[PDB]
DNA sequence: CCCTGTCTGGCGTTCGCGCGCCG
RNA sequence: GAGUCUGCGGCGCGCG
DNA sequence: ACGCCAGACAGGG
């Protein structure tokens, strides 16, 4: 549902020592398919921070409890040198589809 | 003649770097002479495109140039014959004058060729504009290839041998108009070109020399070459196109990479793979829906838009600057004088609207404070002030707002003010201030979209993945095209692309299939056979067979003829896949169609959309200086025009009053409008109309000149149209 | 379409004639006042938001439905041009 | 089953038959069925869809052995270097008919439910030329300059259309392009020029009582030399319907009343009576009778509102004619002019505007016989009689059809082809020109599609001789040209009321719409079009008080419509309330005083 | 006649031939007044002429001069054409062309070519849609409607007055969704008109109810497709307000679209099953 | 109040050039820089043609609507805005007669 | 001096909308 | 108890 | 470039 990269202010820049620009890996976390266990769990926000020379996989999110990740080696980026990612990425249970225009987060 | 480079997507622009204009300097071609010239004559062959020209009044005067066409010492397209001596072809190649062209026996490149040795005895060759069947002995000189004879921009469409010439030119423009995409995929169905066309075009980003990949940014790929050398290359991150389109060069080779020479280090603002792409390869069934799509439009499903498959970044340029009045410079500045702080919240820094803030229309873009007055105070303005605080900012709001229509998030924001530093600031101009802001367009239904060929419409209805065209596999169409539109129009070569899409899909491959030369329809059959293993192949080994509703489409198909009669459902369905229609169910109701239906991946691309689609709606606003006719520009929409040809329309009808409303109270009543506008605002009954200016400029117009015109009574006497500023003293 | 339009246009001589009198109609029904009607009670003109249709939305569609009855009249020169107004405003309220 | 004609006239019938709006009810459930039915039957193109015939293979080569026979024909000597060209094209242009009747005969029989076909035989989409290029084959394709190329299209679209004939092809796209384009302008000038005088005619009357009717013609004389035939039936159709008898007419034996406006079924009614043989022409009012000067009645218009019911004063007929007449031009104006059967827009503007045709034919000013001379140089047609006879030099290129031998009334084809109006008139007389122009100006609409009633056009070709010469003064002298009604007025008073009958002797004269829109009376609607240069010189120079009737004019001033609600018929009605009416009996009665 | 001699020139207003800032300074002012001056400057060069003494040969060239620019304000082009200096060898418009032609004063008159309440966008069929109706964007209608919604906005408590209403609307992120409603309610009844590309026939012009609805596109009726020769490719159409009781009586009741099913042209109905209808009803 | 029923076009007397004429423009000065005011007499002098301003006059001694039809004593304004200004002719007189190219041109010289 | 013919002189040639540029 | 001033002529292109 | 109308002048009795 919602996105923060810790430098970035808007959707059209690009991060150094990181390939991907913000829109291409804001696409990829759509891709994302989390499953969380119970209602208690309304908006759970994934939070994830890699730097340097890897590759960053869904997977590198730190866990949480009642929420688990069925796509973990989905590509978000490929961090070159002096990559520095650290990003909050919110996920939420609703129905249907949503345009970031309408909820704006 | 130079004009501004129409930059929509890079083919546009290139193309608009090559064509050919008649009119100019006046000293060659002008306007209204034309019937011979805008004719394309014999010796337009190579040299001229015959489809390039453009739909309306100035038409067959402006035209890009051909394929291999080039111009020698002296303005003369030649264009590359290649010789043949004897019935012998070479791969020599002589770029021949207009004029030296038809002194040969020249032949078409589909002529049967061994190598150098002509293959039939009576195979043709065209004299000089005539069409001639000459022997193998006769032929001096051979074509180059199909392609010379039209436009690179015409070169790329799939199926050009079988569309008729006036939707083939609707095509070749549509191209042109082409908006780079986020999301850029190559046609299932190429012709050949689409990679040059990217190369030669200066879109993707190519490799020097051979060597390895150092660094891969997502703003800068430096490679190293094997030569001992490395060189850093940046890449256009988000640049403003003319037209407004995003132009991104994102890298598509990993760290430490050995690079051939000239790859792709970087694909172009709409580059898949090396490949040029615009819009997007698309499942679609070539049927009938309720009325959504009728007489030319067009039924997205919803899916499209899920996957931001259908999406164009929008970047607008506005600006503002700060003028020296002399009444006082306007300031920029946080402070707008009236009324609320929720409205200054984006304008963080001040006076500037912050990066990154979502800017709705009617927000403040950027700040300005000029002065209320031309010259004096104000009398009854001095005593409201005083009354609530006479304390306050004699200053006028004069802010960059965000103009009707749409605005997006402010991207980029430039700000020149006094200490210039090796700019060109205009006299007057104390300071400009640039604001980008850019938008995702999601397809919607006021856009409008097109294939190669010459299919356009507009979005009619976004219908739910949930009950449009559902194949036998879940697999559900993208978009639903209407089959009146290609009787009437002469394009089979959509019907064409859709079978070969078709086949792509389960067979997963792309292809391409050159101008006149390209694939058969025998071989397109031969590839629909291999998709039928794969489409209901899996479905056999998966588990199942044939559907009731499958057998019942089948015996209505065998009553009409599409299946020969007394063969098993699996062996005609294939018949009938053959056909490039397959069995599919409504969705709505879960009922099949009666009848095969084609479908299969077309390639269809969205026109930009300029100022003129996003509507302009006005109820009151400024009004011209000289003429008192209603006028816009920046913020209010301006007056739609009301010709004559739509007088006479309510002049038919008795709408003596709905006239007279146009010509008085809506455009030149300056005192009926007034009175109309505070009517209306208490619910009152508009005033009755006034003289017209129009009129009345008129007439001072014709005094200008010695004649006198003076209105009448029932009796031949006076009667006075202005009021009372004409009698003297 | 609207309602008996087909009636409307034969009660009149001549279809622009028709407009000219709906519109008049609904000229009147406003300005003296919007109960200048002759056929309120059980069924009227409606809206849906609530039935508050009865008070004021459009004027000429209250017009039209009552010319659609035979209470009105429409002359060449019925009612004298002045004398009409004053005797409208004595008899009809609302302002 | 249901074509767009069949469903056509189920609307037309429910129209007439139950009402307006439900209709329009009706309208919609077509709408709705039929989107709906149109999805689930599942009629789509597949490349295949487009069936090609396998005759087309047989006629192909049937036809390209018979060119074979004709080249030997002339490699030998016998055929002219024209006369081999001329050849070829008529056998293509059979062949390529031959194909197309082909195509559809295997639709029709083999696959009635075709995606393609059924949309071309339902008023849906498609055109029998069209889906020839796709199945059969796109054939004949002229050159740059108009001489139609000796190669045909072998290729259809369906298989490829090679890399050449595509080429050749694009000369008569580039010309269509260019020649659609300036039908368009072309259209919309001639519907300036169309309003631009038959603007201020409006629908303003009681039953104008000059019974001087139209009669109109239910069979055409020429289409094979002199055999009499029933016209068409939309022709006649066009003339007769919503109509309003002139005089009573008694025929098959229903009593056709006067003033009665013939309905459809009506006119229906007297064609069959024509079949039978009891009535050649029909006593009707029209406009091109019509004794109220500016401005047209009630009885001699019509029926034609949008509305099926008599005319409604205070329509704007004029306008909604010259409309009705600008619109079909813009669609068959670019066909007519491209090419046997019709020559277009050039001739809508030559016709309109009077004016002296291509191939001119010599009319016979006498009417007598004509007869023919043979002298080497030039031919000779000469109407005579025993006193005299009107040479007619008639050079080389002219080809005569009237014989040695009969006769030739006034103004009859001496010569072949296109006739000059000003000669018409001078020896057939007006009413002759008036039937003329209308019917040879719908000839190119009927031969295109179009079915326009003829009463727009006679509204306009009145306007076009609404003007007259003078050669026998009184109030002012003999040259000029003058507005024909008024000297209708000046010409009743000065024999009627004011003794002393100076006649005012005048010449009908015949004018172009340009030329009267140009010299019409008043000059603001002048002012507009011509050259304002001029049209304001005059009526300078001559204090011209333009009294303002017509809506041209009445429009710059931003003033209310002369005619529609402006209608000085309807501008002034009042309504009442019986509450008010009482209240205003109440005001009658306390005028007794004491 | 003693007239058509000109002693005196008339000199056109002062505002109508414009005298205006344009940027940084620039001032640009209608060219009548380039020829005014000429006319101005040869009198005046003339009296004082024939004032210090009067050699025949140049008294002559001047008033020919003279003349010549007399004929350059009235009409300009007859005899030779009057030149900007070096930068546009363009006519000066003179008063002959002002009021001649196409886009003429006497055109822009007779044809007068800007509504106030009008407006445009792309069209799209709307299947459900009843003749009757039509689909209106309501952001359109926003604008549109604009006054007669603002009162309305005072009718209910949206709104204290007109100029809050308006402040209220300047901004799209400050419209209570109350307002729709408002807009909704205010166009109950009312009906526009929507005008064609070429209109060719009075019916390229026709009322319909406005039914408000999302987005940038404007819902027209398929069967009207025919009157409009207008398809889906693109085609935009305008639209306009009928702002008397009177403009809206007239146009509801003898505009609408569903009243004039019939061509003017021919008895033939102009509502016809169209291409995708008839291939429906026909299988 | 009357409706504007008849036009009529009629050439002009050069008395009637004066009589529509407020004011002679006898001089070719157009604005000077300095100030964006009109010049002398010139072409858009306001007396001439008309109130640069509103209701207010040129020095201010009656600056309001209640003596909107008034001229001020020591200065002559009379006022509504500036549309007298739009609405006002001025005449040329001209040393030695010329003649309309309008009457003199026309394919039939209406004059020959 | 008359009538006839020939080059000659003036006007017109859809509508609306977008965008962008320039003194 | 709100209202001024700018956007013109032309050119190019593109849509229906 | 064209087409069209309307025109004013010059040549052959
Ligand atoms: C009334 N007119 C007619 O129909 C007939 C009579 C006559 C005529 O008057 C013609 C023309 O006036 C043609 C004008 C041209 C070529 C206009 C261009 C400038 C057009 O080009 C484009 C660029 O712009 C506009 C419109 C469309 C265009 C093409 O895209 C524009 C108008 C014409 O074609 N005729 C034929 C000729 C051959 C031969 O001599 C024959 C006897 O008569
Ligand atoms: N120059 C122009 N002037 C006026 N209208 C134009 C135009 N160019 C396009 N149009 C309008 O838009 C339409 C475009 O023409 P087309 O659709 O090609 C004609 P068509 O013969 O109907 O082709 P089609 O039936 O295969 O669709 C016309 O009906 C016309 O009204
Ligand atoms: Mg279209
Ligand atoms: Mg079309
Ligand atoms: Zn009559
Ligand atoms: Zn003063």
């Amino acid at each position: 549902t919602s996105v923060y990269i810790e430098d970035v202010l808007h959707e059209f820049s690009t991060i150094p020592g990181v390939k991907e620009d913000v829109v291409e890996i804001i696409l990829n976390l759509k891709e994302l398919v989390v499953r969380f266990l119970n209602p208690s769990l309304q908006t759970v926000t994934l939070l994830l921070k890699a730097e340097g020379p890897k590759e960053v996989k869904a997977r590198d999110f730190l866990p949480v409890a009642d929420v688990e990740i069925m796509n973990p080696d989905l590509h978000i980026a490929t961090l070159e040198e002096g990559g520095r990612l650290n990003m909050e990425v919110r996920v939420d249970r609703g129905v249907g589809y949503v345009p970031a225009e309408k909820h704006g987060i | 003649l130079s004009q501004f480079k129409d930059e929509t997507n890079p083919l546009s622009s290139l193309r608009h770097k090559r064509r050919i204009s008649a009119l100019g300097p006046g000293g060659l071609t002008r306007e209204r002479a034309g019937f011979d010239v805008r004719d394309v004559h014999r010796t337009h062959y190579g040299r001229i495109c015959p489809v390039e020209t453009p739909e309306g009044a100035n038409i067959g005067l402006i035209t890009s140039l051909a394929a291999y066409a080039r111009v020698d010492e002296l303005g003369f397209i030649r264009t590359p014959y290649r010789r043949v001596v004897g019935g012998v072809v070479t791969d020599e190649v002589v770029y021949m004058t207009a004029t030296e062209e038809d002194r040969y026996t020249i032949a078409q490149a589909n002529t049967p060729l061994e190598g150098n040795r002509i293959a039939a005895e009576r195979v043709v060759a065209r004299r000089k504009g005539e069409p001639v069947i000459v022997s193998p002995e006769e032929v001096e000189f051979m074509d180059v290839s199909p392609k010379q004879v039209f436009s690179v921009n015409t070169n790329l469409i799939p199926f050009l041998e079988h569309d008729d010439a006036n939707r083939a030119l609707m095509g070749s423009n549509m191209q042109t108009q082409a908006v780079p995409l986020i999301r850029a995929q190559a046609p299932v169905v190429m012709t050949g070109l689409e990679e040059r066309v990217v190369r030669d075009s200066l879109a993707a980003l190519y490799a020097e020399e051979d060597g390895e990949v150092a660094k891969v940014d997502g703003n800068r790929i430096v490679v190293r070459y094997e030569d001992g050398r490395l060189v850093e290359y940046p890449l256009r991150r988000f640049y403003r196109s003319n037209q407004g389109t995003a132009l991104d060069q994102r890298p598509r080779v990993v760290v430490g990479q050995r690079v051939r020479k000239g790859d792709l280090l970087a694909d172009g603002p709409a580059s898949e793979n090396g490949f040029l792409a615009l819009g997007q390869n698309v499942l679609v069934a070539i049927m009938p829906f309720d009325g959504y799509n009728f007489e030319d439009a067009i039924v997205i499903s919803e899916e499209l838009l899920k996957r931001d498959f259908y999406t164009s970044i929008h970047i607008e340029r506005y600006e503002i600057e700060a003028r020296d009045t002399k009444l006082g410079p306007e300031r920029i500045t946080r402070d707008i004088p009236h009324l609320s702080e929720a409205a200054l919240r984006d304008l963080d820094e001040e006076g500037v609207v912050r990066i990154g803030a979502e800017v709705k229309p009617g927000d403040i873009l950027v700040g300005r404070t000029s002065f209320k007055g031309e010259s004096e105070p104000t009398p009854e303005e001095r005593l409201l002030r005083s009354i609530f605080g006479e304390k306050a900012r004699d200053v006028k709001d004069t802010s960059l707002r965000v103009p009707p229509g749409e605005g997006g998030i402010v991207v980029r924001t430039v700000r020149l003010r006094r200490g210039d530093p090796g700019v060109e600031l205009k006299p007057g101009v104390r300071e400009v201030v640039r604001v980008y802001v850019a938008q995702k367009r999601k397809l919607q239904v006021g856009d409008k979209l097109a294939n190669r060929h010459g299919n356009k419409g507009v979005v009619a209805k976004i219908l739910p993945v949930e009950d449009m065209p559902h194949l036998p596999d879940g697999t559900p169409v993208d978009v639903i095209l209407n089959p009146l539109g290609v009787p009437s129009r002469m394009n089979l070569g959509q019907i064409l692309e859709t079978h070969l899409g078709l086949a792509g899909y389960f067979l997963g491959q792309r292809y391409i299939s050159p101008i006149f030369d390209g694939a058969k329809e025998p071989e397109i059959k031969e590839l629909l056979a291999q998709a039928f293993e794969v489409y209901f192949g899996k479905r056999k080994g998966e588990g199942f067979g044939v559907d009731k509703r499958e057998v019942e489409v089948l015996r209505r198909a065998e009553k009409l003829g599409l299946v020969t009669p007394g063969k098993t459902p699996e062996e005609q369905l294939k018949e009938l896949f053959l056909q490039g229609k397959v069995v599919l169910y409504d969705g709505r109701t879960g009922e099949p169609i009666e009848g095969p239906i084609v479908v299969g991946q077309m390639f269809i691309m969205k026109l930009y959309h300029m100022v003129e689609d996003k509507m302009h709606a006005r109820s009151t606003g400024p009004y011209s200086l000289i003429t008192q006719q209603p006028l816009g520009g920046k913020a209010q929409f301006g007056g739609q025009r009301f010709g004559e040809m739509e007088v006479w329309a309510l002049e038919a009808y008795g709408a003596a009053h709905t006239l007279q409303e146009m010509l008085t109270l809506k455009s030149d009543d300056i005192e009926g409008r007034n009175a109309a506008y505070e009517a209306i605002i208490k619910g009152e009954d508009v005033p009755e109309p006034s003289v017209p200016e129009s009129f009345r400029v008129l007439v001072k117009e014709l005094q200008a000149l010695a004649l006198d015109v003076q209105t009448l009574d029932e009796k031949d006497n006076p009667v006075d149209i202005f009021e009372g500023l004409a009698s003297k003293r | 379409a609207e309602p008996g339009i087909d009636k409307l246009f034969g009660m009149v001589d001549s279809k622009y004639r028709l407009t000219v009198v709906v519109a008049k109609r609904a000229q009147q029904l406003l300005r003296h006042g919007f109960k200048n009607t002759v056929l309120e009670p059980e069924e009227r003109p409606k809206m849906q938001t609530l039935e508050g249709l009865f008070d004021d939305p459009n004027a000429v569609t209250w017009a039209m439905k009552e010319l659609l009855t035979g209470r009105l009249v429409f002359g060449e020169n019925l009612v004298p041009e002045d004398r009409l107004q004053k005797e409208m405003e004595r008899l009809y309220p609302v302002e | 089953p249901q074509e767009k004609n069949s469903l056509k006239d189920l609307v037309y019938q429910a129209f007439l038959r139950l009402g307006m709006e439900k209709t329009a009810r009706l309208l919609d459930a077509l709408k709705y069925y039929g989107f709906t039915f149109s999805t689930t039957s599942g009629i789509t193109i597949g490349i295949d869809d487009a069936v090609i015939p396998e005759e087309k293979k047989q006629y192909l080569e049937e036809a390209d052995r018979k060119l074979l026979q004709i080249e030997q024909a002339y490699e030998m000597g016998f055929l002219t270097d024209r006369e081999r060209y001329d050849q070829i094209l008529q056998l293509w242009t059979e062949t390529t008919e031959k194909v197309t009747q082909a195509v559809f005969k295997n639709f029709e029989e083999n696959y009635p439910f075709n995606p393609l076909y059924v949309m071309a035989q339902s008023g849906a989409r498609g055109n029998p030329q069209q889906i020839r290029q796709l199945c059969g084959l796109r054939g004949l394709m002229q050159k740059p300059s108009g001489e139609t190329f000796e190669v045909p299209v072998r290729s259809s679209f369906r298989e490829g259309l090679t890399v050449l004939e595509y080429f050749i092809s694009s000369h008569g796209a580039r010309k269509g392009g260019a020649d659609t384009a300036l039908r368009t302008a072309d259209s919309g000038y001639l519907t300036r020029k169309l309003v631009d005088v038959t603007h201020e005619i409006v629908v303003r009357e009681a039953d104008c009582g000059t019974t001087n009717y139209i009669s109109v013609p239910l069979f055409q004389p020429d289409e094979v030399t002199r055999s009499l035939r029933l016209r068409k039936r939309a022709d006649i159709e066009a003339g007769l319907y919503g109509r309003v008898l002139a005089r009573e007419v008694e025929v098959l034996g229903v009593r056709l009343e006067e003033g009665r406006y013939l309905s459809m079924d009506d006119v229906h009614l007297l064609i069959k009576a024509a079949e039978a043989g009891e009535i050649q022409e029909v006593p009707v009012r029209s406009p091109l009778t019509c004794q109220t000067r500016y401005g047209v009645c009630q009885k001699c218009y019509g029926y034609d509102l949008s509305m099926a019911r008599p005319v409604s004063i205070g329509e704007a007929v004029g306008i909604v004619a010259a409309q009705s007449i600008g619109e079909p031009g813009t669609q068959l104006t670019m066909r007519t002019f491209h090419t046997d059967i019709t020559q277009g827009l050039p001739r809508v503007i030559e016709l309109f505007e009077a004016r002296r045709p291509k191939a001119k034919a010599v009319i016979s000013e006498i009417d007598g016989v004509v007869r023919i001379e043979e002298t080497e140089e030039k031919l000779s047609v000469f109407v005579e009689s025993e006193g005299f006879s009107k040479e007619y030099k008639l050079p080389k290129e002219a080809r005569l059809l009237v014989k040695d031998g009969d006769y030739v009334e006034a103004g009859q084809p001496l010569t072949r082809g296109a006739i000059d109006p000003h000669q018409l008139l001078e020896a057939k007389g007006p009413e002759a020109v008036e039937r003329y122009l209308v019917e040879e100006i719908q000839k190119v609409y009927r031969a295109q599609g179009v079915k326009l009633h003829d009463k727009h056009i006679e509204i306009v070709v009145r306007q076009m001789m609404k003007y007259v010469e003078v050669t026998d003064p009184g109030d002012s002298r003999l040259l000029e040209g003058q507005v024909l009604e008024k000297w209708d007025v000046e010409a009743l008073n000065e024999r009627l009321i004011a003794e002393g009958k100076t006649p005012v002797a005048w010449k009908p004269l015949l004018m172009g719409v340009t030329k009267s829109a140009l010299s019409t009376k008043s000059w603001l609607s002048a002012a507009s079009f011509q050259n304002t240069t001029h049209v304001l010189t005059e009526a300078a120079i001559a204090g011209k008080k333009d009294e303002l009737i017509g809506l041209k004019e009445n429009v710059i001033l931003g003033r209310l419509i002369p005619a529609g609600t402006g209608s000085d018929f309807v501008r002034f009605t009042q309504v009442v309330d019986q509450k008010t009416l009482k209240a205003i009996e109440e005001a009658r009665k306390e005028a007794v005083e004491a | 006649p003693e007239w058509m001699i000109l002693e005196a020139v008339p000199v056109l207003p002062p505002d109508l031939r414009p005298m205006v800032q344009v940027d940084g300074g620039r001032f640009a002012t209608s060219d009548l007044n380039d020829l005014y001056r000429r006319l101005i400057n040869r009198n005046n060069r003339l009296k004082k002429l024939l004032a210090q003494g009067a050699p025949e040969i140049i008294i002559r060239n001047e008033k020919r001069m003279l003349q010549e620019a007399v004929d350059a304000l009235l009409d300009n082009g007859r005899r030779g054409a009057p030149v900007t200096n070096p930068g546009s060898d363009r006519p000066l418009r003179s008063l002959t062309d002002i009021l001649s032609g196409k886009q003429g004063r006497f055109r822009q008159n007779l044809l007068g070519k800007r509504v106030d309440y009008s407006g445009r966008s792309v069209i799209v069929v709307g299947p459900q849609l009843k003749l009757h109706q039509c689909g209106l964007p309501k952001r359109m209608a926003l604008e549109l409607f604009k006054p007669f919604l603002l009162k309305k906005m005072e009718e209910k408590g949206i709104a204290p007055n007109v100029k809050a209403a308006r402040r209220m609307l300047e901004r799209q992120r400050d419209i209570k969704d109350e307002v729709w409603d408002a807009l909704e309610e205010v166009i109950h009844g009312k009906v526009v008109l929507l005008n064609r590309a070429p209109t060719l026939h009075r019916l390229g012009i026709q009322a319909f109810q406005p039914v408000l609805v999302e987005g940038q596109s404007i819902q027209l009726h398929p069967l009207v497709c025919e009157a409009f020769n207008a398809d889906f490719d693109g085609d935009q159409m305008a639209v306009h307000v009928p702002l008397s009781s009177f403009a809206q009586a007239e146009a509801r009741i003898q505009m609408l679209s569903a009243h004039n099913l019939l061509s003017p042209a021919s008895g033939e109905p102009l509502a016809k099953p169209s291409r995708d209808i008839i291939l429906g009803l026909y299988y | 109040k009357k409706e504007v029923r008849k036009v009529r076009i009629a050439l002009a007397s050069p008395e009637k050039i004066r009589s529509w004429s407020y004011g002679e423009v006898e001089k070719p000065e157009t604005i000077n820089y300095r100030t964006l005011k009109p010049e002398r007499d010139g072409l858009f002098d306001e007396r001439i043609f008309g109130p640069i301003k509103d209701y207010e006059c040129a020095c201010g001694k009656y600056k309001r609507q209640r003596f909107e039809g008034k001229v001020c004593e020591r200065c002559g304004v009379e006022v509504t805005k500036s549309i007298v200004r739009r609405y006002r002719m001025g005449h040329i007189e001209l040393a030695t007669p010329a003649a309309h190219i309008w009457f003199v041109k026309d394919v039939p010289s209406k004059i020959g």
